[PDB]
């Protein structure tokens, strides 16, 4: 029961369209290593550890959450792919 | 170097039989009974259908 | 009394008035508690349990 | 033994209908992914603990290790691209290798492919 | 349509069905290795009665 | 299926059948290639008769074909489901013969050929999806001024 | 509140007949051959039953067995055709365009008994539920457009319509009627019914709906 | 036949929820053998790949230091488990990884009707859906805690089970 | 203490169970027989048949066969890998019909395998188990036309490989065409060489009419029986030429050829008391002198067209009938490959005789060994009936080898089963088991042996029913076959059996199967025992009448699936079998005489007999056992007393007391605990662990020998050249694991140590090795380490060196070893386990003893199974079995309730009655009185009416206790239940199935060499199957990827699945894959055929799917 869910779903028209979304972004969160998301510390996924409870390193949930605010922008013929990874794999490590 | 969204098949040539081929295996013989290694021209031959071993 | 059909008018009526995480709550609800609801009765089986009509 | 003939791969195992011959046997003729990483990780793993050697006893180091070419490459002739002689590059090696003994042992990183 | 009579022989890569030993000291092969072993037999011999001048039947 | 408690629904059913029926036979080709009792999926003729029309020619005129779901499903115009189906010594001959191309159309053909499915999450339709975070959306937004005033 | 009693009748575990021949005669069995035997077995499972009536009983029980077991195998023999066929259907257009459509009466004529009657209720839910409105509708005061989504309570909705004699025939969109090549569309086929909401499109509906069907498979010996 | 993955019996899950599993220790360690590895990698004891690699696969030694280590990869992402047949869609569903003692597997009690299950010593499947795409594809349409209605009926299909009926009934 | 039930009084005991293994075998052994009063049949059979062998000629003849005597025990083939065979002389006379040279010699066979005591065999150290084939006993049939209904086709046939089929049916052409080995001919065609021309056509034939036209032709009936003996020898066989000698040999060795075509002495009985003829030898027709006289095609074909006429009497044949059915037994099924084996022979001599040197070569040069010695041992393994022996428990072997298999090589199969050969017939009564048969898709397949009912040397399996005369019970018991039985009045063992004679006027009876009520006076059979009505473990489940035959079928068969305990309990509720089952198995080891135990001796139990002997059986403590339960045998018997003769001395593994005990009587709370026993699962409390109950322990077999390769041998010692200090702990001196030593999985066993494959190491693993300095050594580790999960402590330390006395290795090979790993595991989560009355289910989880529904005497359950499949699966005996079980515990008495015949519910009533009467007096006698958690169910109850109200809860606990229910507490709160809840003893079992061993998962192993896919079973170490269905399942979620990974990278896509642990390893994610290597096989595979794959892009153009490799 991934919190949101039926906000999620409800969102995009497919599921597919939705679970594609949820990807892509869950993968360039790993490309830059957390440094690109659009959420606060306070938002960003919390995994609770004994040893100490930092930000839970699953990038699904990253995204999962991330989509919840909105602030993410999406839909096909968005941007040229070409300038999409010059501005992407640039700003960030 | 393309994306594959298409696969026909079709009949077969021997011209074109005779290119998929690297020559033309003859002698009945397996392997040898001692060196266990590809015969002149057996069906396991490494002479013209490549090395069982890398480079080697 | 809630029976099983009772329970499925239930969960479609939620799934649809409701929705998927609210509701998946719900069922594990019912899920834990009708566990432990059966457990305190225990309504055991005997065979004096089977009786028969007596216009048998 | 040279006697006995091979064995059809389509012999039954067991006694139910199912099973092949064939179907039981592995491959090890490709390296199994685990070594694909196994080996990947080793020949970068030398290559870091590599640079703490001279500009003269790291790539010489290589070229008796046929990590140069691939083909290995005899003191006898790597005295003659240094330069040096049949000796020099002999002591280099010595010297060079153990100078990354004392790095291996204090690092840890590599101790372990001792199979 | 000709193609469908064949004059050459389309012969698998060894090792999509090979002859591999086991634990043990005996050796396993394919069923068609076998197969194509009959089929060159047969074709050879033919060529053998050919050049020989080998009667009709 | 009513009868023994199921509670199926209707469209699945429709479906099937859709896939069966979905077969024409040739009859007056008119003037088309096609030849007397031949037989191809209705959007196939269809199209061609909607073709016909424009081109003023006669369209081909036709019987409704009902088969079985098997025979259909070895029919499709993908030889490769076929293929993969069963009785695959008759299919690859036919398939073969005339150089049939199969452009995977349906999904197990897909499948067999270790690819990324037509459907689902790899719909053509979502596939070309793309996501940009804020930051980075309007990084690229203005590089488009770079290559106009350059 | 006999615990084996409430135990089927709220839904758990045990049928009627089952409960038959538990508190009651297990009833009259079979013979292999085919033909019923013509002496009762009785006595109930807690009474017992005598080494006769209970080899007689395995004639026909033994029997069943071999039956259900049996086309459990055949399911396959059905599932994986209906695969081979469905492979190909996934819901591409969002819109097929088509004005054709068919329609589904909400009463089917009782034999011999003539005298329409009406379908129980999980028969009209049987697909008229999770369907797309084919043209307009006019009943009791509220009317349906064009398009619209039935779902269980527009179902109700037109069964309580039926009974007023005002509706009979459904228009929906039918697969059949889908003009989606290689697959159907979100009109033609309807509700994802695992999200009781449209079909996201691109969806496997076809290939889907095949397992649907064939799940049941094993089910029915009858 | 694939990589990463296994199978064993089946158990009930009173105490889980809809998303949940119960996946034995010793199982799920060699299950995700190359994460670990990583998660290890980071976070120190043993300095690289090839340390960890041999250092956990001898013996059975394996100290709570890998434990909560493997932990931290389990979180969010969710394992794939299956019931044969497959005949519904619903013999695969999605579920969380939850380490547990014992050897069997544990599941919700409510979603075993969907897999034609019963505990009689049942044989269930699992597998770990590795690349971000598809691990996003398991945890939403694929998840089990999301998909709750029968897709042949419209009915739900995660509905109360013979036992709980019997309780709420009573 | 015990306590019997019922008024049903087994007379006859059961017969040997272990007979229709063992003597069916004895017949065809003939061992202690002379060479001249062996009975012909079996065994001498093959020589009768297969001789004499003849060829101015040769005429080899036959003498004797000398019995072996055992080269090797039972235990030493057990241990050596070797078969328990026995080298089986022959001796016979080598002469000539002219040379009159009678030359003798005495040649040799090869090595037949010897039967055990059980009636199991020892192959390669492996034994086995010879089953029973079913099919119509031989003779002449009648059944109406599969092709047509308004007439009526008969049949014929000998025994399996001894003679071809035979068939006469009639064509719709109106003639008659008889059709045998697949072809048609009228029967004119026969009638031409049988001796009957046109005016003996006509003779008899008109008492039918319209069958006289059929028959009768001219364009043949103008050929006489040498002048057309050819026509239809052309016919038949379209190779040879239609030469007038051929059709005089081969026509007549189908024939008139006893020894060609054997008519099994059933055929030539049963088939000639019916037809009404007297048929002599085995064969068809007569070969007397020039042409061929008739036995049998005109008297069956006067039967054929009399039924199809309708005449009384002649009539169609029940196929499925079982007196028409016989049953292959182990000596009729072994000797059947010792004649065609023989045969082989019988060619070879005659092709070594027509060479050489003629004049006078011993008979030793002329027979051979290996083409009768291989044609026995491929029965002997590879057939059907051959399969590997159930060890599982002492019960497995017994019914194991006392099943029918409707299957083998040999008149059935998988496909024509439909009903008919499923189905059970309404004859099975006492001869074959209505229930118990696989659950599978088998059913009704392999069924098993009834009680009394027994196999004669005909195959007509016959059943005892007391012969019964005015009404009067008779000694007289009599083995009426399944043919007889169909005549006569059979009464029921549950009949008023009063004083010797008949109570009631209506009277339970049958004919052929069919249920009446008549009058006592005729009755002249009855049924012995309820039990004969079915097999072993069926009648090993109490009140079994009261469990649907359903789940009955899987208690049954599960009794199999159990496993023995060190601890174990016979069930304080029995049926009064379970005495004799450990006794018939031989499982246990009794008294050959009254003997005198002197030395106990857990080892070796000495028992001076009576006899003054002295005489001692060493005894089979903690012994592997072909699965991993293993055979133990503990000492029951004081170390002095005088025994019976017959008596017990030491136990078995699941014997106890002479007694057979599987698992522990235990007591179950039948209530929804948490929902934790929901859906037939099981709950279990801590406390059965501290008593280790239910716990076994399991011995398995690692063997590796020492590789003899082209590079050259090797040897198994300590050395390793990479090994460490600890890892080479029990070693002590060859390389091998001191006995007693834990070896968890991952650790070894033996030192095997070979040269690796010389291979000049990477660059980098070149340097790797020169930094460190630990040389690539010549040797390479090689030795076998241990299965991942089964962790054991060594026990048999069996070495095998090459070189040593009485043991033969493979042809070059070095020393082997075959090590013992024994493993004590108690019950684990999730492991198998079932009732009697077959109610399957896994333990789920465990429970503190602490939480506990305990009882007012302070004693907590132990198991609590819910109340959901007893209603659907109908179990209502576990009810009783439990419900006795409360009275048992408390009364410390067991009871003995045969199936169908015991206590009832007056009788169990009273038991609970006074077990209830007596527990109140541990609690008002003890110091104690009524509890008020007591009073709130009670109050609950006279509610409900559970409890008449107006009763104090004296007599109200007391109506709920005979009940079967009580008052339950909860462990966990305290508080009591609202409802009460059955329990007390049941009988339970852990089936073989355990997670311990099943349970598995692997990341990255070995793959199929072919394709680069896994392995299946958790032996090759492989992941599971993810087949077309799963395939589809994924498909429908939508789940595109996650089919990819499945296709491609998670499987065997060759830089994918690398790439794969490459990216894991570093913490990204895995790249999309391209070439599935499966598919790329398929590619040149189809090419093979001159298939062209090509391989299109996005627009009709080339594309190279094998990258860069094959473009020559
Ligand atoms: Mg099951
Ligand atoms: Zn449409």
């Amino acid at each position: 029961a991934e919190p949101g869910i039926d906000k999620l779903f409800g969102m995009v028209d497919s599921k597919y369209r939705l679970t594609v979304v949820v990807a892509k972004r869950a993968q360039q969160l790993l490309r830059h290593r957390f440094k690109n998301t659009v959420l606060e510390p306070e938002e960003r996924p919390k995994m609770r550890t004994l040893e100490g409870l930092y930000d839970d390193p699953n990038a699904v949930t990253w995204a999962m959450k991330e989509l919840l605010t909105g602030r993410l922008f999406f839909g096909e013929n968005l941007v040229p792919e070409d300038r999409l990874q010059k501005e992407m794999e640039r700003l960030y490590p | 170097k393309k994306e594959v969204r298409k696969v026909r098949i079709a009949l077969a040539s021997p011209e074109k039989i005779r290119s998929w081929s690297y020559g033309e295996v003859e002698k009945p013989e397996t392997i040898n009974y001692r060196t266990l290694k590809p015969e002149r021209d057996g069906l396991f031959d490494e002479r013209i259908f490549g090395p069982i071993k890398d480079y080697e | 009394p809630q029976e099983k059909n009772s329970l499925k008018d239930l969960v479609y009526q939620a799934f649809l008035r409701l929705g998927m995480e609210k509701t998946a709550r719900l069922l594990d609800a019912l899920k834990y508690y009708g566990f432990t609801l059966s457990t305190t009765s225990g309504i055991t089986i005997g065979i004096d349990d089977a009786v028969i009509p007596e216009e048998k | 033994k040279i006697a006995q003939e091979p064995v059809s791969l389509e012999t039954p195992i067991g006694d139910e209908k199912d099973s092949f011959y064939g179907d039981f046997i592995p491959d090890e003729n490709l390296p199994s992914p685990v070594e694909a990483a196994a080996q990947s990780l080793l020949s970068e793993e030398l290559e870091k603990a590599l640079s703490k050697l001279s500009e003269r006893e790291a790539m010489v180091l290589k070229l008796r290790k046929g990590l140069i070419d691939g083909r290995e490459h005899t003191l006898e002739e790597v005295g003659a691209y240094f330069g040096v002689t049949r000796e020099r590059i002999r002591q280099i090696e010595n010297k060079a290798l153990r100078k990354l003994k004392y790095h291996e042992s204090r690092t840890r990183k590599l101790r372990d492919f001792l199979e | 349509p000709e193609w469908m009579i064949l004059e050459a022989v389309p012969v698998l890569p060894p090792d999509l069905r090979p002859m591999v030993q086991v634990d043990g000291g005996r050796f396993a092969t394919s069923d068609l290795n076998d197969l194509y072993r009959r089929l060159i037999n047969r074709n050879n011999r033919l060529k053998k009665l050919l050049a020989q001048g080998a009667p009709e039947i | 299926y009513r009868a023994q408690g199921v509670k199926l629904h209707d469209k699945h059913i429709e479906i099937v059948v859709r896939q069966m029926l979905k077969y024409v036979e040739v009859t007056d080709p008119g003037d088309s290639r096609l030849l007397e009792g031949q037989v191809l999926e209705k959007w196939d003729v269809e199209a061609l008769n909607e073709r016909l029309i424009a081109e003023g020619k006669v369209p081909v005129a036709w019987k409704p074909l009902l088969m079985g779901v098997t025979k259909s499903a070895l029919s499709t115009k993908s030889w490769l489901s076929a293929a993969s189906f069963q009785n695959t010594t008759h299919v690859l001959t036919e398939a073969a013969i005339a150089g049939k191309k199969d452009e995977l159309i349906g999904l197990k053909e897909n499948v067999i050929l270790g690819r990324l499915i037509p459907a689902g999450t790899g719909s053509d339709f979502v596939r070309f999806t793309q996501v940009v975070d804020q930051r980075t959306l309007k990084a690229i937004e203005e590089a488009r001024k770079e290559a106009v005033e350059a | 509140f006999n615990p084996l009693y409430v135990m089927a009748q709220s839904g758990a575990r045990g049928n009627p007949q089952q409960i038959r021949q538990l508190c009651g005669m297990r009833g009259l069995m079979q013979k292999p051959s085919g033909e019923t035997f013509e002496v009762p077995v009785r006595s109930s499972f807690r009474e017992g039953l005598t080494v006769l009536e209970y080899f007689i009983s395995s004639h026909g029980a033994r029997k069943g067995g071999a039956d259900t077991a049996l086309r459990t195998a055949d399911s396959g023999y059905l599932t994986r055709k209906l695969v081979d066929v469905a492979h190909e259907i996934v819901v591409r257009e969002a819109d097929c365009g088509t004005t054709n459509y068919i329609s589904v009466p909400l009463f089917q004529m009782d034999e011999v008994t003539r005298t329409l009657r009406l379908r129980k209720r999980s028969d009209i839910e049987s697909g008229l539920y999770g369907r797309v409105l084919a043209r307009e509708v006019e009943a009791l005061g509220r009317r349906l457009e064009e398009g619209r989504y039935l779902s269980l309570e527009d179902v109700h909705f037109l069964i309580k319509a039926a009974e007023a004699g005002e509706v009979r025939e459904v228009p929906v969109r039918s697969p059949l009627t889908c003009q989606t090549r290689y697959g159907v569309c979100q009109k033609c086929y309807g509700y994802d019914l695992s999200m009781a909401r449209p079909v996201s499109i691109g969806e496997a509906v076809g290939v889907v709906a095949a397992e649907s069907i064939g799940e049941p498979g094993t089910q029915l010996t009858m | 036949r694939v990589d990463y993955s296994g199978r064993s019996v089946i158990v009930v899950g009173p105490q889980l929820k809809l998303h949940q599993c119960g996946l034995p220790k010793r199982m799920a360690l060699e299950l995700f053998k190359p994460f670990l590895l990583k998660k290890m990698e980071e976070k120190a004891f043993a300095p690289n790949v090839k340390a960890a690699r041999r250092m956990l696969e001898r013996q059975r030694d394996i100290k709570d230091e890998v434990w909560d280590a493997l932990e931290e990869v389990i979180h969010g992402k969710v394992v794939l488990l299956n019931r044969a047949p497959t005949l519904h869609r619903l013999g695969i569903q999605a579920f969380q990884p939850v380490l547990v003692e014992g050897q069997s597997i544990q599941l919700h009690p409510l979603v075993c009707e969907a897999f034609n299950a019963d505990f009689d010593g049942d044989q269930m499947a699992v597998h770990v859906p590795l690349s971000s795409f598809a691990q996003a594809e398991a945890r939403i349409q694929m998840l089990s805690a999301h998909n709750l209605l029968s897709p042949a009926s419209g009915e739900p299909l995660a509905k109360p089970s013979r036992d709980i009926i019997l309780g709420l009934y009573y | 203490e015990i306590k019997r039930f019922g008024r049903i009084r087994e007379v006859i005991p059961l017969p040997p169970l272990t007979e229709i293994q063992v003597e069916s075998y004895k017949k065809a052994l003939q061992a202690d027989v002379p060479p001249e009063k062996r009975e012909n049949v079996g065994i001498q059979a093959a020589f009768k048949e297969t001789f004499p062998i003849e060829e101015g000629g040769l005429v080899l003849d036959f003498l004797e066969y000398r019995i072996g005597d055992p080269p090797f025990s039972q235990d030493e083939c057990r241990e050596k890998d070797l078969t328990y065979q026995a080298p089986l002389y022959a001796r016979l006379q080598l002469i000539h019909k002219d040379t009159g040279l009678i030359k003798e010699d005495e040649v040799f066979l090869g090595h037949l395998p010897l039967m055990t005591e059980d009636g199991s065999f020892i192959i390669n150290g492996a034994d086995r188990v010879i089953v029973s084939q079913i099919h119509r006993s031989p003779g002449v049939y009648f059944t109406p036309d599969p092709a047509r209904p308004g007439r009526y086709i008969a049949s014929i046939i000998p025994l399996p490989k001894r003679g071809p089929w035979i068939d006469l049916e009639v064509e719709a052409s109106g003639v008659v065409t008889m059709k045998v080995n697949k072809r048609k001919f009228p029967l004119v065609l026969l009638l031409r060489v049988l001796g009957y021309d046109q005016e003996t056509l006509v003779r008899e034939l008109s008492a039918y009419g319209d069958l006289v036209q059929g028959l009768l032709d001219e364009a043949v009936l103008a050929m006489r029986p040498e002048e057309a003996m050819v026509r239809l020898f052309t016919l038949l066989r379209p190779g040879d030429p239609p030469k007038k000698d051929k059709a005089l040999a081969y026509l007549f060795g189908l024939l008139a050829d006893p020894k060609r075509y054997d008519l099994g002495e059933a055929g030539r009985y049963k088939a000639e008391e019916k037809l009404g003829v007297g048929l002599s030898g085995r064969t068809l027709v007569r070969f007397e002198d020039g042409e061929f006289k008739d036995e049998v095609f005109l008297p069956t074909l006067r039967y054929l067209f009399a039924l199809t006429a309708g005449v009384p009497g002649h009539e169609v044949d029940d196929i499925d009938h079982l007196g028409n059915r016989r049953i292959r037994t182990v000596g009729e099924l072994m000797a059947d490959q010792f004649r065609v084996g023989l045969a082989r022979l019988a060619r070879g001599v005659r092709e070594r005789m027509v060479m050489g040197s003629p004049d006078t070569l011993t008979p030793a040069k002329l027979v051979n060994s290996r083409p009768l010695e291989a044609a026995l041992r491929e029965f002997f393994s590879r057939s059907q009936l051959s399969q590997f022996k159930d060890e599982t428990n002492p019960l497995s072997s017994l019914r194991h080898k006392r099943r029918i298999s409707a299957l083998g090589p040999g008149g059935l199969t998988r496909e024509r089963a439909g009903f008919d050969v499923r189905d059970v017939h309404r004859t099975h009564y006492g001869r074959i088991c209505p229930v118990e048969t696989p659950e599978g898709a088998n059913i009704g397949l392999i069924t098993s042996l009834a009680a009394y009912a027994r196999v004669d040397a005909l195959g007509f399996i016959r059943t005892p029913y007391r012969r019964v005369k005015n009404g009067v019970v008779t000694e007289e018991v009599v083995y009426m076959t399944a043919s007889e039985e169909d005549r006569y009045t059979i009464a029921q063992a549950n009949t008023p059996l009063e004083g010797d004679r008949i109570a009631t006027d209506r009277v339970v009876a049958r004919r052929r199967g069919e249920p009446v009520i008549v009058a006592p006076e005729e009755v002249e059979f009855m049924d012995v025992s309820p039990k004969q009505v079915f097999s072993l473990n069926t009648n090993l489940i109490p009140f079994l009448e009261h469990d649907d035959a359903n789940r009955a079928l899987m208690g049954s068969n599960m009794q199999t699936q159990a496993v023995p305990l060190i601890r174990a309990q016979a069930p304080v509720v029995m049926t009064g079998l379970e005495e004799r089952v450990v006794r018939d198995s031989l499982a246990a080891l009794y008294a050959e005489e009254d003997g005198e135990v002197v030395k106990v001796d857990g080892t070796r139990i000495a028992v001076r007999y009576e006899d003054g002997r002295l005489v001692e059986h060493p005894l089979r403590r903690y012994a592997r056992s072909n699965q991993g339960t293993a055979f133990d045998q503990r000492p029951r018997v004081r170390v002095g007393q005088r025994v019976k003769k017959g008596d017990l001395l030491a136990d078995g593994p699941a014997s106890e007391e002479g007694f057979l005990a599987l698992g522990q009587n235990v007591l179950v709370a039948i209530m929804p605990f948490d929902g934790y026993n929901f859906e037939d699962a099981i709950v279990i409390s801590e406390e059965l662990l501290k008593r280790d109950f239910y716990t076994s322990i399991h011995i398995e077999r690692y063997e590796i020998e020492a590789r003899d390769t082209k590079l050259g041998p090797e040897r198994i010692t300590r050395d390793i050249p990479h090994l460490s200090e600890a890892a080479l702990r029990d070693l002590d001196e060859e390389g091998i694991v001191r006995i007693g030593a834990e070896v968890k999985p991952g650790d070894i066993l033996v030192g095997r140590t070979s040269f690796k494959g010389e291979q000049e190491p990477s660059p980098e693993e070149r340097l790797l090795r020169s930094i460190f300095g630990e040389k690539a050594r010549d040797v390479k580790d090689t030795s076998l380490r241990v299965p991942p999960g089964e962790g054991g402590i060594v026990v048999g330390r069996l070495r095998l060196r090459r070189g040593d006395p009485g043991v033969e290795l493979k042809p070059g090979v070095r020393e082997v070893v075959r090590v013992f790993v024994a493993q004590k595991r108690k019950l684990q989560v999730g492991d198998k386990l079932a009732n009697r009355h077959g109610n399957k289910g896994v333990v789920a989880k465990i429970l503190p003893v602490e939480d506990m529904p305990h009882l007012p005497d302070g004693t907590p359950v132990d198991v609590i199974l819910n109340p959901l499949g007893v209603p659907s699966r109908m179990n209502l005996g576990q009810i009783l079995e439990t419900h006795l079980g409360l009275a048992g515990y408390f009364l410390g008495q067991r009871y003995i309730s045969p199936v169908f015949d015991g206590a009832t519910e007056p009788e169990i009533k009273e038991l609970l009655a006074e077990a209830f009467n007596l527990y109140f007096g541990k609690r008002q006698g003890e110091g104690f009185g009524v509890d008020k958690r007591e009073k709130e169910v009670l109050a609950r109850a006279e509610k409900l009416g559970l409890v008449s109200p107006g009763k104090s809860p004296e007599e109200q606990l007391k109506e709920l206790f005979d009940l079967g229910k009580v008052v339950l507490y909860d462990g966990r709160t305290g508080e009591p239940f609202e409802g009460p809840i059955v329990v007390g003893q049941m009988f339970i079992m852990k089936l073989y199935h355990m997670v311990e061993d099943k349970m598995h998962a692997r990341s990255t192993g070995p793959y199929s060499l072919i394709t680069q896919q896994p392995l299946g079973g958790k032996a090759q170490f492989g992941g599971q199957r993810f087949g077309e269905m799963e395939v589809w399942a994924l498909e429908a979620y939508g789940a595109a990827h996650t089919l990819q990974e499945m296709l491609t990278i998670k499987s065997d896509d060759i830089e994918g699945r690398n790439a794969a642990y490459q990216a894991i390893i570093k913490g990204e994610d895995v790249p999309e894959p391209s070439v599935p290597e499966s598919f790329r096989v398929l590619v040149k595979e189809l090419q093979a055929l001159a298939l062209d794959v090509q391989t299109l892009d996005e627009k009709d153009n080339p594309v190279d799917i094998f990258e860069g490799l094959a473009s020559k």
